């Protein structure tokens, strides 16, 4: 069966950096038959509010244990709201289920650390997507931390291809991996 | 009760410049209301073109409260135990800019429930 | 269960700039448990049959109603064949159901406008990838249009990228959103 | 129903150039409701290891036959472990199936050949995804091929773009196209 | 289901006729979809193939497409929704030899009509 | 058999330079392994950071053995019928620089099995 993990929508300030939760993620895992698709978009909050060239790369880890559950331990973590999409509503389930599991990336195709690295156009409606508006996202698939079992890393990066300060409201994000059995 | 809510989720609160308002957002819990307490309040001011602005946050059990550079030193939560059900604020020093429509949005998965207070300062 | 609403294979001119259909769009929406896959690809006939790097950008903009139905008011519109797709066959079936608010852009997801901005390859094949043979194709989810509940803009932008004169032949383009729930 | 075609995790050496399998592809092909989903990953191996601005551009052409079947003569061929991945386990089954058709590029939506250009980042982890460090890679969708009934290409492009000797361990890629009908 | 009579033709003609392309049509009952034609030119002089040449959609006509054919191509029908999509080429040069393709589409129905027209 | 395997999944192998090392890996076909005889060897040498890098392979009836430079002309595999259950082979003229762990990969899907030799040259 499917199954999608997600933050809900109108996500918490859910995304860490250096101990204060200061990026918006809006993050849902939709496993179908085999692959799990990434679909995410963040908002950058309080002094991210706005992104300058200068900018300093960032990494926002989401760690999970062996059965799919987000521990309390990275960027992304189990204190904010993250839990299950039922089919038919936009409500956020916390009470885990074996299926969360299949929402991981197959440790067995991803026993080395996977990436992709993509184009992420930043308030690209009112900036008209100009090209000097886009930094790059590169989801990290099991990069090892900690005694978490899975992770996936959003790494915001090359800040410096901005042609000045941007609002830090990102397109929406599409990844793919393969999901893990059962 | 049956389902999380908040009590008296759209008010109209009037102060005086100086004064310090209080903005209520008092929630009860369900008891399928399982994931963690996660309570924001957003300000929608009508001083520019920014809406749904976070200044003070409740997550982990901790309160986090540097967002919003005009708020700062000026925004707190009220209650001595928050989790139990009273998420209200404080804003002191009221200040003209200070217009707008806060927003009061409280998480406990599955429940979720906001309430909005239209803050107006006189002189 | 899913439910993929499209254009049907070899379609029509069917995207209007300026009051005069002129863009032939393969137009794919597929929703599979709980994200949909928007498939396109668009030809370019008559005077945009050739594009240069001073061509001005522009929107095809679809409208749909509450239910999930196109509506007349976009520049891609219920003028052209649009339907569903059966499991097995490449038929357009016209026949409204209400499976079809599912193919739309989840409302609560999307409350605000969102935005994807990606390269578009232009005659990839016969220019062989050259790097000054792309634009960028913006979806635009949920942009406010008249009386829409939702919208799903194609805008096709920095054609200032092109070295010169290139066959307005796009790449298979991919976007994904949340679904609407029924 | 849906259906997965694939290499199996820790692939073979499966990718000819000049006679000589020289780059390791994991390419997986998963068939949902309407769209297959291409999930692959690629490292270069021997002289292919590292790669140099001055590489020239090639084409690993899979071919399959009427009936989703991989056929001998591409440069990914049914010389290399290929076929169905079972739902519930990482092993690749090869005893055909009917629903391998699936999988494949609709003829009548790819009745001429069809393309996707993308970023293709080399060694990103490594590099912490400099912008130099990303080839493009084309998949060519039903480039007519001798006997084949329907053609993948993975076209490795605009080496040229790197700043240097690049290790060709590239990012995972994802391509969508409408799959065939049963 | 929705057909086309005479579903492929030659027509020999001389230069400066009009040459009449015939295109009616059939609908079935399950054809429920907007009607949707549109006439194609792949001319022999050249590489190019498939380019429109005229078109019928919301029902308006549409004709500014092929340089070529520039103010010579039209429907002949006042009543083309009840089967008629037949066009007609005036004033007939060399260049306009090739194949004439006529698609009526009102989904689910689909059908074409090639025209081999030689001058 | 019950499925794909080999003979000995561990193994260290000690030999004097200028010798030649037979790196045994002989393998057992189950009746479910159907798929095409796809075999590689790969070393991870001690002198330098990388690992599982090629050496030679089978696949199609065809070996394929000009991979890594530093064993040009020193690899072979051993057996004339080698789809028989044996994936063995030689590295003749032994080096200090073939120290590593080299490893045998046999897939005849579904089957997969794999072996590792830690070799090691002395002066």
């Amino acid at each position: 069966a499917p199954i999608t993990l997600w933050t809900g929508p109108g996500p918490s300030i859910n995304g860490f950096i250096n101990d204060t939760p200061v990026i918006r993620c809006f993050i849902c895992l939709t496993r179908d038959s085999n692959l799990v698709t990434v679909n995410a978009s963040f908002v950058g909050e309080g002094g991210y509010r706005i992104v300058s060239p200068t900018q300093s790369q960032f990494s926002l880890i989401m760690e999970f244990d062996q059965f799919g559950q987000l521990m309390s331990t990275g960027n992304i973590n189990s204190t904010t709201t993250w839990g299950e999409k039922p089919w038919g509503n936009n409500t956020v389930q916390p009470r885990p289920s074996h299926t969360w599991k299949l929402c991981m990336p197959n440790r067995e195709v991803y026993s080395t650390p996977a990436a992709t690295i993509s184009r992420c156009g930043l308030d690209s409606i009112a900036v008209d997507g100009a090209p000097s508006r886009s930094i790059d996202c590169m989801l990290i698939i099991n990069k090892p931390k900690g005694v978490a079992t899975y992770t996936l890393t959003f790494r915001f990066l090359n800040f410096n291809r901005l042609s000045g300060g941007t609002l830090f409201k990102t397109d929406v994000l599409t990844f793919t991996y393969v999901g893990e059995n059962q | 009760a049956r389902s999380l809510s908040i009590t008296t989720p759209e008010e109209m609160i009037e102060k005086a410049k100086g004064e310090t308002a209080y903005l209520p957002c008092k929630f009860t819990l369900s008891p399928e209301d399982q994931g963690p307490l996660d309570i924001e309040w957003l300000i929608s001011p009508a001083d520019n073109q920014k809406v749904d602005q976070v200044i003070i946050l409740y997550s982990g059990d901790k309160i986090y409260d540097d967002y919003y550079p005009d708020l700062k030193g000026r925004v707190h939560f009220t209650s001595n135990d928050l989790k139990s059900g009273d998420a209200s604020i404080n804003v002191t020093n009221l200040q003209l800019s200070d217009i707008g429509t806060y927003q009061c949005k409280v998480k406990k998965a599955p429940g979720v429930a906001n309430k909005k207070i239209h803050l107006v300062v006189l002189v």
